[PDB]
RNA sequence: GCCCGGAUAGCUCAGUCGGUAGAGCAGGGGAUUGAAAAUCCCCGUGUCCUUGGUUCGAUUCCGAGUCCGGGCACCA
RNA sequence: GGGCCUGACUGCGAGGCCUGCAAGCCGAGCAGGGGCGAAAGCCGGGCCUAGUGAACCGGUGGUCCCGUGUGGAAGGGCCAU
RNA sequence: UGGUGUUGGCUCUUGGUCGCGCCUGCGUAGGAUAGGUGGGAGCCUGUGAACCCCCGCCUCCGGGUGGGGGGGAGGCGCCGG
RNA sequence: GGGGGGAACCUGGGGAACUGAAACAUCUCAGUACCCAGAGGAGAGGAAAGAGAAAUCGACUCCCUGAGUAGCGGCGAGCGA
């Protein structure tokens, strides 16, 4: 019911064994048997209610050591924000007619940011939004320093936003990052949530912290280590 | 409440063990019967180096349970009492059967150790467990007659 | 007074302090009264919403 | 029901305080007392029969002090109590207190 | 005072574990007709009580509130 | 009867009437900020005389006054009710 | 009279708790049943295939579901939609 | 060694009502009357797990003061550190 490239990864995992941020990071790359640079994913379980519409852990963190992944900023900006967005990492400018460049059918980016002056980006919106890509300053994607934003957008900056099932989701990098490189990758999301804890909650803020990869097996890892 | 099991118990464990049972069970059942001990630090201290001795006397229970097992497996005890064609006018108990092995057969067993959930009121042969040592069940044929 | 003519306060719509107490016949006036009353707190006339006394 | 034979808990004199009304903490106007009358709180004494030196000894002891007596029992094992009668045995175990 | 039930069409109610506001009703926007009947119909229509959020959209799901119907409790 | 409006005001109050007290009643005028009016002016509920009940206890909101070693808080005070 | 101590043991069954192991999720669209939230262009089977049969579940009747046997290297996938 | 007695005087266990509240139940009378036990010429208390705001004191007992004060109170009567 599984794959020999994956079951052999389940061969090397212990279901109930406790793992640390360093020890499991040894395990994230060694079981990285997918036929490309996998994604090292720290799938944690947050101890808060999303139905309680104040325990929304929606934010980002520019993870150290980057992410090894691809971020393409479809930058929205005008009036001296066009060209300062075109530089510092972004490549999709622009800068407000590109909303009309959204057919849609033009999804060659990985993120979209726009300065606070727009404005004309929220309405047009309806399809730029449903794929979780509408530029929202809640997590990075809006600011007058739209070029500065995209500067750390390209620097492996993950977003986090809890879901209906009390879960938060941002992998720490690719399967090309060693356990010591991921060790800053790993903790940079845990302690990123340690400060974003929406106060008012019963029990631990972190139920569990699991680490799987792109097609890879899960990993029972111990947080705060 | 913690206690040091002086015996292997089916619902508790084995001798030397310290389990937690409600005060009624050990405190009215186990301690007075010597089945276990309270878990005092003094008894914890003396606990070590005695479990060798404790399992020594326990092994003695195994041994005499064995030489007594094989000795009392091959015999049927008869109970001369006064009973009817389909009814015993008296009754038999564990201590009764022990009296029968003692005064009639001479063998000495423990009456309480014998299993008797119903004092017999009918004639004939009967097979029952004795179990002097834990996990040492002994059937036995006792014959009740008039 | 009556169960049909109830008491009531008049919160200021802005300072949010009940500055006045009056009554109405809720039969006749099923709507929350609202009247420009001098808010001493706000220190100026201001619409006051009828608040349940 | 007399004293606890170990702790010495005697019955106490307490008050039956019959109150009414809602408490102030619950927004109530205040617990108006409807009447007070004396009563006695009794210790929850029990019988404690123990085999010491082939003797059975009964202790009307407080329940909270039930296990305590067993301590004395074990503490009695450094004692020479035979063949004393239950009077002397009981007085001795009390002496262990 | 607390806890319970409801608020949806001009009415009663349905009402996805959110993708659909609908069953009838009142009619009528129409067409017949000098008027009016049987009639034709799509149905007309509605914040799914209001306030904010979940959402790739929330009558629903969530917090707050309003009113109403009910019980329980106090009553200086 | 119509127009507009909410003075069915805030802080007060010279003075008085009535009166054992307590209560009760009238109120110029002043200031804040308004209503109507051209303004003069009036508007501190109702043509008036009944439509009501001291204090205590407590609730609700404001207050930010006190907050028991300190800071908070509990809890109170004061205002409105 | 209910809780509780005194006051225990076995078991039969029921209501919670947590483990786990699983299945479960369906406008249209979208092949099909799409539970979200993250990575995903890759996956799988000689740590035996698309295929066929048998078995049960769900079943929204389109189907999925898990298990066996012949089969057992043949299926899909972001991209297509 | 104890027993029992000792005017009042002391604890320790128990512990009223009349009366005041101009009724009366909370309350006050009052932990009083009285009963019982125990002592002793005294008893008790007595060497801080105290006081309580000063980084202040320093076992206990009793006098004056604090003070009718803080407070408690059908916030009444009263009680009252
Ligand atoms: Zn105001």
């Amino acid at each position: 019911k599984h794959g020999k490239r994956y079951r052999a990864l389940l061969e090397k995992v212990d279901p109930n064994k406790v793992y640390t941020i360093d020890e499991a990071a040894r395990l994230v790359k060694e079981l990285a048997t997918a036929k490309f640079d996998e994604t090292v994913e720290v799938h944690a379980k947050l101890g808060i209610d999303p139905r309680r519409s104040d325990q929304n852990v929606r934010g980002t963190v520019s993870l150290p050591h980057g992410l090894g992944k691809q971020v393409r900023v479809l930058a929205i900006a005008k009036g001296e924000k066009i060209k300062e967005a075109e530089e510092a990492g972004a490549d999709y400018v622009g800068g407000e007619e590109i909303i009309q460049k959204i057919l849609d059918g033009w999804m060659d980016f990985d993120a979209v940011v726009a300065t606070p002056d727009v404005g004309a980006v929220g309405s047009k919106g309806r399809i730029l939004g449903p794929r979780g890509l509408l530029p929202n300053p809640k997590a990075g994607t809006v600011g007058f320093n739209i070029g500065e934003i995209i500067r750390e957008i390209k620097a492996g900056r993950i977003e986090f936003r809890n879901d209906k099932t009390g879960a938060i989701h941002a992998p720490v990098g690719k399967a090309s990052f060693p356990p010591e490189k991921l060790a800053d990758n790993i903790r940079a999301f845990i302690r990123a949530l340690e400060a974003h804890k929406p106060e008012g909650a019963k029990g631990t803020f972190l139920r569990s912290v699991y680490v799987t990869t792109t097609m890879g097996p899960s990993v029972r890892i111990n947080p705060h280590s | 409440m913690k206690v040091i099991l002086l015996e292997p118990l089916e619902n508790l464990g084995d001798v030397g063990q310290v389990v937690d049972v409600k005060p009624g069970y050990a405190r009215n059942y186990l301690l007075p019967r010597g089945l276990a001990v309270l878990a005092t630090e003094s008894n914890l201290k003396a606990l070590e180096a005695r479990i060798r001795a404790q399992a020594k006397r326990l092994a003695e229970r195994k041994a005499e349970a064995e030489r007594l097992k094989e000795i009392l497996e091959n015999l049927t005890l008869t109970i001369p009492v006064r009973a009817g064609e389909t009814k015993i006018y008296g009754s038999v108990t564990a201590k009764d059967i022990a009296e029968a092995l003692s005064r009639q057969h001479g063998v000495t067993i423990d009456p309480k150790r014998l299993a008797l959930e119903k004092p017999i009121k009918e004639l004939g042969e009967y097979v029952l467990t004795y179990k002097p040592h834990p996990e040492v069940p002994i059937q036995l044929k006792v014959s009740v007659v008039a | 007074a009556s169960e049909v003519r109830i008491k009531l306060l008049l919160e200021c719509t802005e300072c949010k302090r009940r500055n006045y107490a009056t009554e109405k016949n809720k039969r006749n006036t099923p709507n929350k009264l609202e009247l420009r009353k001098y808010c001493p707190w706000c220190r100026k006339h201001t619409v006051h919403r009828e608040v349940k006394i | 029901s007399k004293v606890c034979e170990i702790s010495g808990k005697r019955p106490i004199v307490a008050n039956s305080i019959q109150r009414r009304g809602k408490a102030k903490r619950e927004g109530g106007v205040g617990k108006k007392t409807t009447g007070i009358s004396k009563r006695r709180q009794y210790p929850n004494l029990q019988k404690v029969r123990v085999r010491v030196a082939g003797q059975e000894i009964t202790f009307r002891v407080a329940a909270s002090h039930i296990p305590k007596v067993y301590e004395l029992v074990e503490r009695a094992k450094g004692l020479k109590l035979e063949g004393l009668s239950p009077k002397e045995i009981k007085k001795e175990l009390l002496k262990l207190l």
